[PDB]
């Protein structure tokens, strides 16, 4: 005893158990998942609806940081919003200060330098959230990068945050990156959101899906999820 | 049980106690019941008083010229909120010269109780709001929690025993989409007669009602143009 | 700033049915210099407004920039709802008002000009914190030339077309560089519709000089 | 087990509120009754021994003109709410020219119930009863160490909370008058004390419109007892 | 003092005067005007001296930094928007008159001007100080587009003995230096 | 100490014994998705495998039904992995 409720403490087996506990804090949190293709990044978040909880498009996990930059947050919510702000704040800094748009790899630096930044004092607690990074720039290219509570940055080219993580990024292989559009890519990521999350743990689900890169033209957005409907025309039929 | 003691300290099964203690907060409180058309939102409160002699403590306070929010929990904190939810709307009202949607105020509320619950020695807020107003594109129902997470729903209902109300409301929320105000005031607050138990009134003394909508400014109504709206209900089954 | 280092030179702005027209001119001074000659001094604000200024052109990048913003915070909300031109003629004079009771104003003269709702909009903003709506301004000494003409025309007939409107800038255009010692023969229309913002290239005047030939 | 000074209960709420409310059981009685003539209000002092001079204890302090009050509990805590109460009404009266209702002291006091905390230390202990007559007619408030304020038409407080309320709903209706009221306190006073009802041990306060003002003297209590 | 910047295809070619006047004095003669923040990217400065040397040594820290920070090259725009920061918030004092200008790979050759007011623009030929307002008519009409290097190295060699020549701030001896993928060659003429 | 690549398919040769599978199969799959396990836990992975074969109403199984029932029942087995530590 003694050894867990502090943050600042080591444990005599050397590891800090208050991030270890934060980690576990996002696996109990529905499954969220993204992919880049060769020329866009593709998004996807499955949603929870029990019986009438809210109205289609509340609280959407699917955030927009920069014009260029979108979130996907998966855990506890409220501290993604908050990172949301922080992130939108630091792009606003750089966007003011420097004259050009943000890369990934500052934003995910001085992003990532915060939620480190509350792992080292009792004042705060770790945070208990963890988002994906989509981009795209003609002189950048697509990057996605992951950031866990703990603070480590790095880039996947696939990446599954939730329950369903290790099913949800089983699958991620079979695909491939290097050839593949990205609009095809939009069912190639429905198609096993469907397929994960099977419906005995909850009755019903709702998917949302957000696309930036070169046919969107720089700026991200959610795709109009009933324009194209390329989702349960497949999904439906990929059953059997 | 020596990790339920700060806001600080994470479960080892990752859920922090004191959240969960405040949303314990949030059940003590009485029942309100708020629902939308598409055309106009209606909260309903129902009060409670500590005595025969003490008049009922009202719940559904007055905001802006078109936001209004129910309650339920604590007071004082209902009171901090209030002034910070008054502030920031006439912040904006001074500044840009027209009034806040609602989808931009809750935000505040949400980055104004995220950081009393992060940081050490700070209590979260024991909160109830049921947010109603207008933006352009129509009414809103939105509900809070002390863990700052706030859901745009149809309807929603918060206080003891409130879940009758929701078990209520699934049944006719196919229902409460077309019609107008009369009907939906009381379509409202039947879910609050079936949040009492049913041996008892369901009187005009206690229960206040506010709606909110396009020619027609936030307004509360107190027992006596309530008296219009209770005429005229079904009675409660044997 | 107590003096104004790189100056420009007069705005204008008519309504019309359907959309506001500004045009200024491209031209940088500099006291008596004609120093940069090509610079852009309208800002196409993002789908409904539309900013020209006077004055130092520093502080117009300034508010180019703040604007520039601010624009994309409401944008990167994403519920639907963007600043009208009503809103942001509002936030502009407070901003400029807040500065002057310092003693350390934004030396400008702006004019914002929008279109929603099917109501053109036309506003002005002081040094000072003057903020007013009129069907036609006019800055520098465009309110001693060119908006007689402006106030000529609007009382006789008070609703315009677009091409009257278009070929009433270039007639103030020409006064304008006839009578104005710092203003350059070379200026930029802007025109918001129902459509959207639209900047039309760096046009041109024909001069009329047949009295030189009176001594 | 010291924990937080700020922190929830299982049930739950605020340990240290809820620990402040008992603070209230063990101060001394009071009886306030709202009459459509004005308000009448009482109070014990509670001697301790022959060796004390009784008037110079306050249990009544008059925040304005026209708003009385009623202190309980622990009364070192009440002397600041009261203070800066009238510095509040002040301020009122000096930015508006009119006189403070009675309604917002009690918000301008209860916004500040809970200040408690470390950074930005325990809430206060005194359970107050503010009368007086603003343009809305007499009132008669209530407030706790909670913040929670209502309107309460004839609150008791104290240690005789529970039988001055469970015996006083019994005597009381829509239409009484102010001289019923007063010598309707004393019966519930008499009956609550410990010390033998005389002209040293309880005050009375009054505040009417048109009976004022009005305070509160000696020789006049002689007079309301003997009617017994 | 006269500065000068003009760009071509490959990239971009820089001139200054060095004589640098206190009063009616010359306490330097020749003067390094045009300074190295980073390998591609060049200013010269103009007006007060102490001043500019402040904001250059500055921009130096924080393009570096940056520069470190990405690491990748800088952009040329980077290093103007740092100019316009420190310049424009405290117009008040410092009087530079800054030209920026250097070759890019991302976007080849560029030339940024920042005046005593703080404001950036950019130019195709860029010239500064006092000495500027006497060859204002013979770079307007001498210049065409799509100069050589070779014709660009002669242009501001000319345009520079003008300046020298006719002013009396400015003389001493001309500076110059060319500036593409190649690398930077600084050389100094006379006449 | 725990085996390395390309001697997994060795320890795998003995693990095989008694239960078989189709014809063409590559056993990386299997193997991979459970690290530091138990000899019988591994047999366990095999069998758990096979089980699943009797409610396809197969004698083998496709090793896509394979790598789900290796890699859910491989990950609950290392939430209980806590306590490996030991003194020296």
């Amino acid at each position: 005893t003694g050894y867990d409720l502090s943050a600042s403490t080591f444990s005599p087996d050397g590891r800090v158990f208050q991030v270890e506990y934060a980690m576990k804090a996002v696996e109990n949190s529905s499954t969220a998942i993204g992919i880049r293709c060769k020329d866009g990044v593709v998004f996807g978040v499955e949603k929870l609806v029990l019986s009438k909880l809210y109205e289609e498009g509340s609280n959407k996990r699917l955030f927009n940081v920069d014009r260029h930059v979108g979130m996907a947050v998966a855990g506890l919510l409220a501290d993604a919003r908050s990172l949301a702000d922080i992130a939108r704040e630091e792009a606003s800094n750089f966007r003011s200060n420097f004259g050009y748009n943000i890369p990934l790899k500052h934003l995910a630096d001085r992003v990532a330098m915060y939620v480190h930044a509350y792992t080292l004092y009792s004042a705060v607690r770790p945070f208990g959230c963890s988002f994906m990074l989509g981009s795209y720039s003609v002189n950048d290219g697509a990057q996605l990068y992951m950031i866990d509570p703990s603070g480590v940055s790095y880039g996947y080219w696939g990446c599954a945050i939730g329950k369903a993580r290790q099913a949800a990024k089983t699958e991620i292989e079979k695909l491939q990156m290097k050839e593949m559009t990205c609009r095809d890519i939009v069912k190639e990521v429905a198609k096993i959101i469907y397929i994960v999350h099977d419906e005995v743990k909850d009755k019903a689900f709702e998917l949302e899906l957000s696309w930036v890169g070169e046919l969107t033209n720089g700026r991200h957005e959610i795709v109009p999820k009933d324009i194209r409907e390329e989702a349960e025309k497949y999904a439906k039929e990929s059953l059997k | 049980n020596q990790y339920d003691n700060d806001v600080t300290v994470w479960s080892p099964q990752g859920r922090i106690h004191q959240i969960e203690y405040a949303m314990e907060a949030v059940k003590q409180g009485s029942a309100t019941v708020g629902l939308k058309s598409k055309t106009h939102a209606v909260l309903v409160a129902l009060k409670r008083a500590q005595s025969e002699l003490a008049a009922h403590q009202k719940k559904i306070l007055h905001v802006d010229n078109h936001i209004g929010i129910s309650i339920a929990g604590l007071t004082a904190d209902a009171r901090l909120l209030c002034n910070f939810m008054r502030q920031e709307c006439l912040d904006s009202r001074f500044v840009f010269d027209r009034p806040l949607p609602v989808s931009r105020l809750v935000s505040l509320i949400g980055s104004k109780t995220q950081i009393p619950t992060q940081r050490y020695g700070r209590r979260p807020y024991g909160v109830g709001l049921l947010i109603a107003g207008y933006d352009d594109m129509g009414p809103h129902i939105f509900q809070t929690c002390p863990s700052a997470n706030y859901f745009d729903c149809r309807a929603m209902s918060i206080g003891a025993r409130s879940q009758s109300a929701r078990t209520y409301l699934e049944r006719h929320m196919s229902e409460f989409m077309e019609c107008n105000l009369n009907e939906l005031v009381k379509h409202g607050l039947r879910a609050l007669r079936e949040t009492l138990p049913a041996e008892q009134d369901l009187t005009t003394k206690n229960v206040s009602i506010g709606i909110v909508g396009k020619d027609l400014e936030f307004t509360i109504y107190d027992d006596d143009d309530v008296s219009p709206f209770l005429e005229g209900l079904e009675e409660r089954p044997q | 700033t107590q003096n104004p280092m790189v100056t420009g030179t007069s705005v204008l702005g008519v309504k019309f049915e359907g959309g506001v027209v500004i045009a200024a001119d491209m031209l940088g001074s500099y006291g008596s210099l004609a120093r940069f000659r090509n610079i852009s001094r309208i800002m196409r604000v993002n789908n409904s407004t539309m900013l020209g200024a006077s004055g130092d052109y520093a502080d117009f990048q300034y508010l180019k920039q703040v604007l520039g913003q601010m624009v994309i915070d409401e944008e990167l909300l994403g519920d639907g709802h963007s600043y009208s031109p009503r809103a942001i003629h509002s936030w502009l004079t407070r901003a400029m008002y807040s500065r002057r009771s310092k003693m350390n104003p934004l030396w400008n003269t702006m004019v914002i000009g929008g279109y929603a709702d099917g109501e053109s909009f036309l506003g002005y903003v002081d040094m000072l914190g003057v903020a007013y709506e009129a069907p036609s301004l006019a800055t520098g000494y465009g309110a001693y030339l060119a908006q007689p003409l402006l106030r000529e025309v609007l009382e006789k007939q008070p609703v315009l077309s677009q091409t009257e409107a278009r070929d009433l800038v270039e007639r103030c255009m020409r006064v304008l560089y006839y009578r104005d010692a710092r203003s350059y023969n070379r200026f930029q229309i802007a025109t918001v519709t129902e459509k959207g913002v639209e900047i039309e290239g760096p046009l041109s005047t024909e001069t009329n000089w047949d009295i030189a030939h009176m001594i | 087990y010291d924990r937080g000074v700020n922190t929830f209960s299982p049930e739950g709420r605020l340990f240290q509120v809820e620990y402040a409310i008992e603070a209230i059981k063990l101060g001394s009685t009071a009886i306030g009754i709202q009459t459509s003539e004005g308000v009448c209000l009482a109070v014990e002092k509670r001697i301790t021994s022959p060796l004390m001079e009784p008037s110079s204890i306050e249990k009544i302090v008059e925040i304005d003109a026209h708003i009385g009050c009623a202190m309980s509990g622990l009364i070192a805590d009440a002397k600041t709410l009261i203070d800066k109460a009238r510095v509040e009404t002040q301020n009122h009266w000096f930015t508006y020219n009119e006189t403070m209702t009675v309604e917002s002291v009690t918000q301008a006091v209860s916004n500040l119930a809970l200040q408690f905390g470390e950074e930005d230390s325990r809430p206060f202990g005194v359970a107050l009863l503010f009368g007086g007559v603003d343009e809305k007619g007499p009132q008669l408030f209530h407030m706790d160490p909670s913040g929670t304020f209502v309107q309460c038409d004839a609150r008791a407080i104290g240690s005789a909370s529970e039988g001055a309320q469970s015996s006083l709903q019994e005597v009381y209706h829509k239409s009484m008058t102010l001289k019923e009221a007063i010598k309707s306190s004393l019966i519930i006073l008499k009956q609550v004390m410990e010390e033998k009802l005389n002209a040293t041990n309880i005050e009375l306060a009054t505040v009417q419109p048109g009976q004022n003002f009005h305070m509160f003297t000696k020789e006049e209590l002689e007079e309301v007892i003997k009617d017994i | 003092t006269t500065i000068m910047a003009v760009q071509f295809d490959g990239g971009v070619v820089l001139g200054a005067d060095s004589r640098t006047t206190t009063g009616s004095y010359i306490a330097n003669r020749v003067t390094d005007k045009l300074t190295p923040i980073h390998d591609r990217i060049f200013c010269c400065r103009s007006g007060s001296a102490a001043d500019t040397q402040a904001v250059a040594d500055a921009v130096t820290y924080q393009l570096g930094f940056h520069s470190i920070e990405l690491n990748e090259p800088p952009l040329v725009h980077t290093a103007a928007s740092l100019f316009k920061e420190m310049c424009y918030r405290y117009r008040e004092d410092l009087m530079a008159g800054i030209i920026i200008a250097g070759w890019d790979p991302q976007e080849g050759g560029q030339v940024y001007s920042v005046p005593m007011g703080g404001m950036m623009v950019r130019q195709s030929f860029a010239i500064g100080g006092s000495g500027s307002s006497y060859i204002y008519g013979y770079v307007d009409a001498t210049y065409r587009e799509g100069m050589t290097k070779e014709e660009c190295l002669q242009f501001t060699a000319n345009a520079l003995a003008l300046a020298m020549e006719r002013d009396g701030s400015s003389g001493g001896v001309i500076r110059l230096a060319a500036i593409a993928e190649s690398g930077v060659e600084r050389q100094v003429l006379l006449g | 100490d725990l085996p390395n690549e390309q001697a997994r398919l060795d320890i795998l040769k003995i693990h095989a014994g008694p239960i078989t599978k189709h014809g063409e199969i590559d056993y990386e799959a299997i193997v991979k998705l459970s690290d530091g396990f138990n000899g019988a836990d591994l047999r366990n992975v095999c069998t758990e495998a096979g089980m699943f074969a009797i409610r396809a109403d197969h004698d083998f199984v496709v090793q896509e039904d394979f790598m789900k029932a290796v890699r859910k029942v491989a990950d609950s087995k290392k939430l209980e992995s806590k306590l490996d530590y030991k003194p020296v």
